[PDB]
DNA sequence: GACCCAGT
DNA sequence: GGGTTGGGGGAAGCACTGGGTC
């Protein structure tokens, strides 16, 4: 479903074990409707990789795994023909929904 | 086939009186029974004699009196005494009628008196009706004891209620399931499990009981009853008895449907169970204003509701389990 | 005279028809349901709608405001100026005017003449009967299902918190025993595109319903039991009462919300005699249906004048291009 | 004397109207869904907005400041001078006057005869039971439709993290349990061609709701409780309370945000009588609407005073080309 | 006594107000979205800007620095002397006086009497609930609209990459395996013709907000909890705090910052009565708006003094030609 | 279609570790741009650091980075002229910058 | 139309 | 890049006209 392997990275910026607490990207991706801000919002989340990489090592747990590019194109190839907001929100909301998880990997 | 006749007075009162017929025939057997819906008549079709009907009532009222006398003119703290009862004048008048049948039903004598129905069993009651010009005195709606006793027995066991007082004020929310196309003994008996006996929460930490649409979720959360609604069809009817500042009046009365809420919780609590209740309880206790956005998204399939509640609740405290997130997308896909 | 206004309204972020606040802290806004036809089926949505009681109350409010302009402001009840709207009672026979005059309840002839508020919205007196039907009727303000067809979702309910700061004798904050009034509550405002429809019955102003005609010279004429010159003034006092509607004076919380109000499209019919209402601003087929109803009334012998605002409404009808409610009123006040 | 002001404002860089709590990180800004076209149907789009409560509170703040200079400034609530909008809350049966006196709670007129706060923004008397309708009505602050149509809603929200430097006396910031209340909080700021439609009703000042008229010789005369000079001074102060509205005192957090402002197209109508409200600036095509609301309403017999800025109108009415709002209210206080 | 300062300045490659990298090396600067007029239509663009928190912190630093000069600098805050801007973080009930004493947080008047910085900058005491809004309002720092129109942004970022050198006795850079420090991080700097606007409310120093006036004889008389000489000294310190606000002590990056930051044009008004705030420099048409707001205000009989630079504001305005920045507050302080 | 992954692989070598090269400025400017003109400017700034990275990877033991094929340059050039409206320009402006952060096996 | 009442 | 802080506590509807009996 190319979702379980990308939602855990989105969850890295909300969990208490990583105290940076940037909800602006989650708000931007949750309210993405027409064609562009959905791809722009996920950029902000995927950019803050160093943050998590340093923060996991600052406590002791292994560095977080960055999502593989084997399935990133599944969003670009799907957003094209799904131009209307009828079914585009149907997955845009799930993208932000998967960002609010725990994924306890840093005990 | 007997087909016990059921008088038609109010769409909600008739629901309570007719839907409470089963609690007595179960005590008397009545194998191979059914309840044909009529929207408001809701007639019971059973091939049983009338004699055992009173044998059911005497056992039911024995249970009621055992519950009433146990707790404490004497006023108890039960559903039929002070739980859902908002008026104090009915705190002792209602039980007095209930024990009165002990002098009428035990020796096989029909009812001859006629009492006054309170507002709790039927919200359309009151004091000031309109007929042609102006109002009148007292309560013109007067219910015979036969139909009067048949309502409380179905009210106490089957329909649940939630009470949240907070000192002088008092909020009472009453919910009941009404069949609309077909129903059998499998569903009506299962609906009995939803009843919350002694739902007196008070304190201040349990404030999430604000609003009826939010209290229904909390009532439903801790009752993993039968999930037959995924193949059946049922409707939820709810009404409130507000007593803000000792002012007994109804300020909220809406009609919703319970099937989609059944499906939502059934599809949510499937991947895991330990964390789902913790998550929903945390969002309800902490995100008081945010859980409204979650409940509202259920009867209309609102996508933004599934996110706004989580956004508003995560800021205070949320476990945010992994297996429950995949449960939401099962409904979404 | 006989005016039927209707159309669609685009107002958003407004607190209308709240739940009070006697003890409930979260003041959730009223929520309604509407059905819409799509994908060969019917679906409902939890969308708010505003009752027309707000519209009627604001009509009552504007009636006295436009009635105090003319020097005929004497004939008005005291309770009308305080926005009471009780209209006597089961035993109240005397009236309280601005000057304190006493009115005896015997018939509408001696009531609609000395009092003007009791005629537009009617009254009742269970002691002696003599009920008066409301001459002005409002309609519920509900969102059209075209907006649902193009949305069929979204929150469309803006929940904002509001705080009431409080100070002690020196600036302290109490919790439950210091005698403070600090409060933190919520307010939900409604959005979307709604519809409006208002009917006015100015032909019964000053004419009792029991005896609408004189009928003593073999010539049926209106039974104006009041003075015609002030009757004409009373016409405008109720005709201009709908002007504040088209400006934003709808519902409550006007001091804190003041709905963002602007009508996008409307249709009205004005006539000397009774005429049917066109359509509520709800259904998508609210233009062409009106295009039918007009030809359903012209063949019956009705001198109906159609006023259109941001709608073509075809070309055969002799409609007037209206750009605001005010010139519609200005074109109606003449007759 | 009812006056309607409506127009635009290039209000930006403001953390106004923020939803956050003590135990709530990431204090975020209010967002109101609105209905637009975007060369298609009446779609819904998210956009930050501002509540009219705020505007009412800041109107109160400006009104008390401008009423201090008045010679009758002693006739005001003490709590009003404390920049508090708690007009007769819960917990007290009476308020406190500025000089230290109290106010009695049976008659409505005697409440406002020595107090200028309930006579300008209303009040509520829980224990007593009586109430008063509000004077000034403030509308929400929403951007222009075309502004969000052209940009099709590209975020339009800027989240900035802020922190403090609460370092101990020794000169070290170690653990939370150490005693250093120092942390990272985020503030949201917005921009847009916002609009406002404030309205004031100065014909009801000093007029109790219970007894608005007297009619001692059966003549049109509203029942005024205060001196006519006092009423004129109060009306002038209320009108002067409009300058801070465009002067940057729109909302709170001015110590850290202080949004940028500019006088855009404005329209003000006032003729000392019952006047309909104006059209809000949230809709892009509202200017032409203003060319029809007052075009024939002047011919209805009303001496409508229109003051306009940054708009040519239909060059057919007596629309005064006012420079700024202070001259606008100067032209209003000279006709009362 | 109220003061409004505004105008247009020019900044060149400053790293003021950055989020705070973290592990990340590009130290991203605060980006704010603002409106642009454009001959086509109103659009929005993101530009690097400076929040008001900074301006307020630097104003507080200047205030305490110039208050140390006054002989009455003993009544101060130990946190203020340590250049700390936090106000009573949660964890302690009382506070410590700069003299070394203990300040009881039970009376606002005592707090403002013994704490000069908190009197003008407000404070926050959640433990006892003591609140006081700051007398200074600081806006953001944004490039003007015409500047963005004539430059089109062009991503307006200057990124320079630096390293950290960790040379021990052995003289080895290491490979982050022994405990060395050899990494590569980047800092960016921003330029542009920005604007400034600050509001001073120097009429509440020495006067608690709870009890502004006494009204002992039904006459306007503010009640001051301190001797008038201390109030005058505090006013002088507040006025002198604005002199470094245009000198270069603005922002952060005290190791690489301090760009040119010289004022190109400034406008100011000062009057003991309530006066509006001038338009923050963001637009190409604010000059005539300020001209109107300073011309029509004088017609209302307001004793207001206007100072201006660069722009003479026509010949009808009697505003003097203030050149430097200290002479403005100096001429303001001789006129008390 | 097809060239996005190839250009994203090249952009990945600028933000990953084991290279001692961290330049986020250009990748930030490519994505959150406003006008079509600066898109190609950011592309040039990102692409310029080809020779300095094509030689250090093998010195550090990593495999050399695969330079994007010149055919993809034709596609990225010919995609932007006909698409001038900003409505669907930001999506392609951020599409290539998205693939900068991924799990590419730069240094196995 | 004047009476009635509650528990953490 | 390498560490310190993620809210902090306080508030989170009063009064107000109660609706039944008898």
């Amino acid at each position: 479903g190319w979702i379980r392997n990308i939602g855990r990275y989105l969850s890295y910026l909300v969990d208490d074990t990583f105290e940076e607490y940037a909800y602006d990207v989650v708000d931007g991706i949750a309210k993405a409707r027409t064609q562009e801000e959905l791809l722009e919002g996920v950029y902000k989340a995927l950019r803050l990789a160093p943050k998590l990489k340093k923060k996991a090592e600052s406590k002791g747990c292994p560095p977080p795994r960055i999502p593989s590019p084997e399935d990133i194109e599944a969003l670009e190839e799907k957003v094209e023909q799904l131009s209307n907001p009828k079914d585009l929100r149907k997955l845009a909301v799930s993208l932000a929904l998967w960002a609010f998880a725990s994924w306890n990997n840093c005990p | 086939f007997n087909e016990f006749k059921t008088p038609q007075i109010d769409p909600i009162f008739d629901l309570y009186v007719a839907y409470g017929y089963v609690v007595s025939l179960i005590r008397g057997g009545a194998k191979e029974a059914t309840l044909i819906p009529h929207g408001a008549s809701y007639l019971i079709q059973t091939d049983v004699s009338n004699e055992e009907f009173r044998h059911g009532l005497v056992d039911a009222l024995s249970s009621m009196l055992s519950l009433h006398i146990a707790l404490a003119k004497l006023v108890s703290d039960a559903d039929f005494s002070a739980g859902a009862n908002i008026n104090n004048v009915y705190w002792d008048s209602v039980p007095r009628n209930l024990e009165k049948l002990m002098k009428d039903l035990e020796k096989k004598r029909s009812v001859k008196g006629t009492a006054t129905i309170p507002i709790t069993l039927m919200p359309s009651a009151g004091k000031y009706m309109l007929k042609h010009f102006g109002v009148q005195g007292g309560n013109p709606i007067k219910v015979d004891l036969l139909n009067y006793a048949l309502a409380w027995v179905g009210f106490h066991y089957y329909t649940p209620y939630i009470k949240y007082a907070k000192g002088d004020t008092t909020w009472i929310h009453i919910y009941q399931i009404a069949p609309v196309e077909e129903v059998d003994m499998i569903s009506i008996l299962s609906l009995k499990d939803l009843k919350m006996h002694l739902p007196h929460y008070y304190e201040s930490n349990l404030d999430f009981l604000i609003n009826r649409r939010l209290a229904l979720l909390y009532h439903l959360l801790h009752s993993e009853a039968l999930e037959l609604f995924t193949e059946k069809e049922f409707v939820i009817h709810s009404y409130t008895l507000e007593r803000s500042g000792n002012n007994q009046a109804i300020r909220s009365f809406e009609e919703e449907e319970i099937g989609k809420l059944m499906d939502f919780l059934w599809k949510l609590k499937r991947r895991d169970f330990y964390h789902a209740i913790k998550f929903i309880d945390d969002l309800l206790k902490k995100a008081t204003e945010g859980a409204l956005a979650l409940i509202d998204a259920i009867m209309n399939e609102r996508l933004e509701g599934f996110y706004t509640a989580l956004k508003l609740g995560k800021k205070a405290g949320v476990v945010s389990s992994r297996e429950i997130v995949a449960a939401l997308e099962d409904i979404i896909c | 005279m006989y005016v039927r206004i209707s159309g669609r309204i685009r107002l958003n972020a407004h607190s209308l028809n709240a739940q009070g606040g006697g003890g409930t802290n979260y003041i959730e806004i009223t929520k309604t349901k509407v059905t819409v036809r799509t994908e060969n089926g019917w679906t409902v949505v939890e969308v708010p709608a505003i009752t027309g009681n707000m519209l009627k109350h604001w009509h009552f409010v504007g009636f006295v405001d436009y009635f105090k302009t003319t020097p005929y402001g004497v004939n008005l009840t005291e309770r009308a100026l305080r926005y009471n709207g009780t209209r006597f009672g089961q035993g109240e026979t005397t009236a309280t005017k601005a000057n304190g005059a006493t009115v005896q309840l015997n018939d509408e002839a001696t009531i609609i003449k000395e009092l003007a508020d009791a005629d537009v919205h009617g009254f009742l007196a269970p002691k002696t009967g003599r009920r008066r039907v409301s001459l002005v009727k409002a309609s519920f303000i509900l969102p059209t299902e075209d907006f649902i067809k193009e949305v069929e979702g979204e929150r469309l309910i803006t929940a904002i918190k509001h705080n009431r700061v409080d100070v002690d004798e020196k600036g302290a904050i109490g919790s439950s025993k210091e005698g403070t009034a600090q409060m933190l509550f919520s307010r939900e405002y409604a959005t979307g595109l709604y519809g409006f429809s208002i009917v006015l019955d100015l032909g019964l102003v000053g004419i009792p319903q029991g005896l609408p005609v004189k009928f003593e010279e073999n010539q049926p004429r209106p039974n104006i039991v009041i003075d015609p010159n002030e009757r004409k003034a009373r016409i405008e006092s109720a005709l201009k009462a709908l002007i504040p509607m088209l400006s934003g004076y709808i519902g409550a919380n006007l001091a804190r919300s003041f709905p963002v109000f602007k009508v996008e499209e409307l249709v009205a019919i004005a006539s000397e005699g009774p005429i049917p209402a066109l359509v509520h601003g709800f259904y998508e087929d609210y233009i062409e249906a009106n295009r039918s109803i007009i030809k359903n009334a012209r063949a019956l012998g009705f001198n109906i004048e159609v006023f259109t605002y941001n709608v073509d409404l075809g070309e055969d009808i002799e409609a007037t291009k209206v750009s605001s409610v005010e010139e519609l009123v200005a074109n109606l006040v003449k007759m």
